[PDB]
RNA sequence: UAAGGUGAUAUGAACCGUUAUAACCGGCGAUUUCCGAAUGGGGAAACCCAGUGUGUUUCGACACACUAUCAUUAACUGAAUCCAUAGGUUAAUGAGGCGAACCGGGGGAACUGAAACAUCUAAGUACCCCGAGGAAAAGAAAUCAACCGAGAUUCCCCCAG
RNA sequence: AGGGUGACAGCCCCGUACACAAAAAUGCACAUGCUGUGAGCUCGAUGAGUAGGGCGGGACACGUGGUAUCCUGUCUGAAUA
RNA sequence: UUUUGUAUAAUGGGUCAGCGACUUAUAUUCUGUAGCAAGGUUAACCGAAUAGGGGAGCCGAAGGGAAACCGAGUCUUAACUGGGCGUUAAGUUGCAGGGUAUAGACCCGAAACCCGGUGAUCUAGCCAUGGGCAGGUUGAAGGUUGGGUAACACUAACUGGAGGACCGAACCGACUAAUGUUGAAAAAUUAGCGGAUGACUUGUGGCUGGGGGUGAAAGGCCAAUCAAACCGGGAGAUAGCU
RNA sequence: GUUUAUUAAAAACACAGCACUGUGCAAACACGAAAGUGGACGUAUACGGUGUGACGCCUGCCCGGUGCCGGAAGGUUAAUU
RNA sequence: UGAGCCUUGAUGGAAGUGUGGACGCCAGUCUGCAUGGCUUUAAUGUUUGAUGUUCUAACGUUGACCCGUAAUCCGGGUUGCGGACAGUGUCUGGUGGGUAGUUUGACUGGGGCGGUCU
RNA sequence: GCUUGACUGCGAGCGUGACGGCGCGAGCAGGUGCGAAAGCAGGUCAUAGUGAUCCGGUGGUUCUGAAUGGAAGGGCCAUC
């Protein structure tokens, strides 16, 4: 599924409205990407179904702390 | 992403400086390559000892 | 508890009981074929076939027990790659399916109304889905007030069509 | 109260008011035993990819309207008594 | 019943019996009636539970002006000789009724739109694996041998056995007619007719699903249903019509 | 040869033949939110789409309109900044 | 190669030998070459776009080999190819009967066509 | 010839419309023109020359201003 495993973010939907206002449902849905990321800390690399931001998180955090979570919480990673 | 360096390295290359990198140069390449690390706030400090 | 009983259509047969092991009622046990989540594999549900263990002064073949999957934990094993991982066996636990509404959540119509119809309405309704409890949810102010003050959430009547 | 009995029964029957009863298993309260759990004082700490913003939607009675406020798909991004 | 008008040859009714259509709730206003009266009445809730408590509140006693504001006045204008709306009549809460609002809002009736399901035991096409075609004709390529060429060509016999080839049963079709039309049959029967070694025909089993399938194409077929299947749901859709 | 099972078997559909056009293969194209599958265990003498319809003799003029193919200039033009 | 601040440009040992250029309406025997008691005419360090080459390290691989594994799925691994492209998310201009919802007036000597509508 | 009465605020009383509305009007107040003056003038000899509401623009306006001062926005007057 279209879930990004840092954040959690899956598809949502909303409208379209055209200039007349006209609502058709469509979704949004994430950016997500799968990247290989080198842990070191494991001296191997995990590939992530990750959105940017999921990145922008693992860039700010670390990757070994969105580690914790996702084996905190189950993620199979 | 402005991290700290560990080798020479590029038009930024010093052993340890606070650069500003793009992220894109940092979390694929130097750190998985060891050329630099993240500045977590903390990693300021151990290469601002020396 | 008891003088009468062996469910009903439903007589009959053969019985059982009367001062306490007749029946009947309640509590707790026992037995509980096969199918069905079905869980040993299969399958046109109630059937076909196994591996391994047990079992026979008539120790063959049959009968019985156990063997699904996933999760967590442990143990033992263990590639490409030596380390290490993935992989593999066993084990202990728990899950699975069903079920009236109420509840929270993911999705979410059109008829219809506008005396037509797009915005708008019907309506976050119907419906599909996931999940849980005896209730659910919500909740301990980054809330209101208006310079006076109030003091979580929830429900009822007002405020007011 | 009510039902039944060969027609309408306080006194025929079964009940009713009322007073009583549990060998066992259980719901609920307390009281403790066992397991798991933490209490207490001193000194600290005070929730960042967040608040806010841009784009797109959605929620708020409120249709973007002069539109506060809330949620976030997207790109961003503080202060810290 | 409907109509300008119906014995009407315009509708509806074979007959009887039973059932079958202006309701309910909440708001609002009017009439009646009752209580009290410049006041009337409580809502939830408490409850010794139709009591009693509870006056939060609602209506009325003041109007005028968009409003600030003023007030038996006020607004208009610089200002009214003025003018507009007001100042004189009582209100309010129950209970019964007439209207209206919101609801299915007097009852029955669509063709349809949306949602979730069930259907390829009919039929369309396709996949896989098995079966069928009495009897009789025609005589393609090729072959052989003579003739014939310099050798080929070519030619005659004989041989060979081609084809969405021929005639014709089984089998598959459905051109004509009559019969049948409350059938023997919700498409057949009888006499004739087409194909009949092929793009043939057939048994079993499989796959394709509803704005989707399949279609040698007719809008054909998708279970006697098809210009959007069937079953359940939204649902008492809506019906200015009968 | 096929067709409106059940009022139309035909001059309709199909057909071999013809032409245009797309497609260099992870093909175009189709089913599919996607994974994937068909196209094809094929590869331009292939495959899809469209029109025409054995064969014979042939298929003339018009690119202004609409469409398609090509066009690195310039004019106008979105989010963005 | 576009463009700011720092930078390689300018502003509020005298005199001898004296020669091209100056947007100089329309050409200075004047200055330098060895020697003599806080900018436009443009370019070095940057923070930043446009284009072109190169690289690998995200990303692709419906090439090859290896292991899980007797497995044309997936994953891991090595490697070749491709390579900041491709693809995807959000936003955005174009196209869009492929698909959907709808509109398409009334009068009227039937209706349509015509005419009419204040 | 001279001129701005094609004026501002009002309006007894009427006509005409289902209504929205439209029309006629002496007179009062302020200020103005022509006339010696009485006077006349609130557009044109009259009856066609037109468009509701909503949304919005503009100018004016101490009327409103979501704690308070402001402001936005609104109202009112004029106008598109
Ligand atoms: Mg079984
Ligand atoms: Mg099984
Ligand atoms: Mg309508
Ligand atoms: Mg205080
Ligand atoms: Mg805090
Ligand atoms: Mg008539
Ligand atoms: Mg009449
Ligand atoms: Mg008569
Ligand atoms: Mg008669
Ligand atoms: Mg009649
Ligand atoms: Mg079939
Ligand atoms: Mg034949
Ligand atoms: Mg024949
Ligand atoms: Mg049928
Ligand atoms: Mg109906
Ligand atoms: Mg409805
Ligand atoms: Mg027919
Ligand atoms: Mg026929
Ligand atoms: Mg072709
Ligand atoms: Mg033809
Ligand atoms: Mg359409
Ligand atoms: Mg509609
Ligand atoms: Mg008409
Ligand atoms: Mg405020």
């Amino acid at each position: 599924s279209r879930v990004c495993q840092v954040t959690g973010k899956r598809p949502v939907t909303g409208n379209n409205r055209s200039h007349a206002l006209n609502a058709t449902k469509r979704r949004f849905l994430p950016n997500l990407h799968s990247h290989r990321f080198w842990v070191e800390s494991e001296k191997r690399f995990v590939t992530l179904r990750v959105s940017a931001k999921g990145m922008r998180v693992i860039d700010k955090k670390g990757i070994d702390t969105v580690l914790a979570e996702l084996r905190a919480r189950g993620e199979k990673y | 992403m402005q991290v700290i360096l560990l080798d020479k390295v590029a038009n930024l290359g010093s052993l340890g400086d606070q650069v500003n990198v793009k992220a894109g140069y940092a979390r694929n390449f130097l750190v998985p390559q060891g050329k630099a690390v993240p500045a977590t706030k903390k990693n300021i400090e151990f290469f601002e000892a020396r």
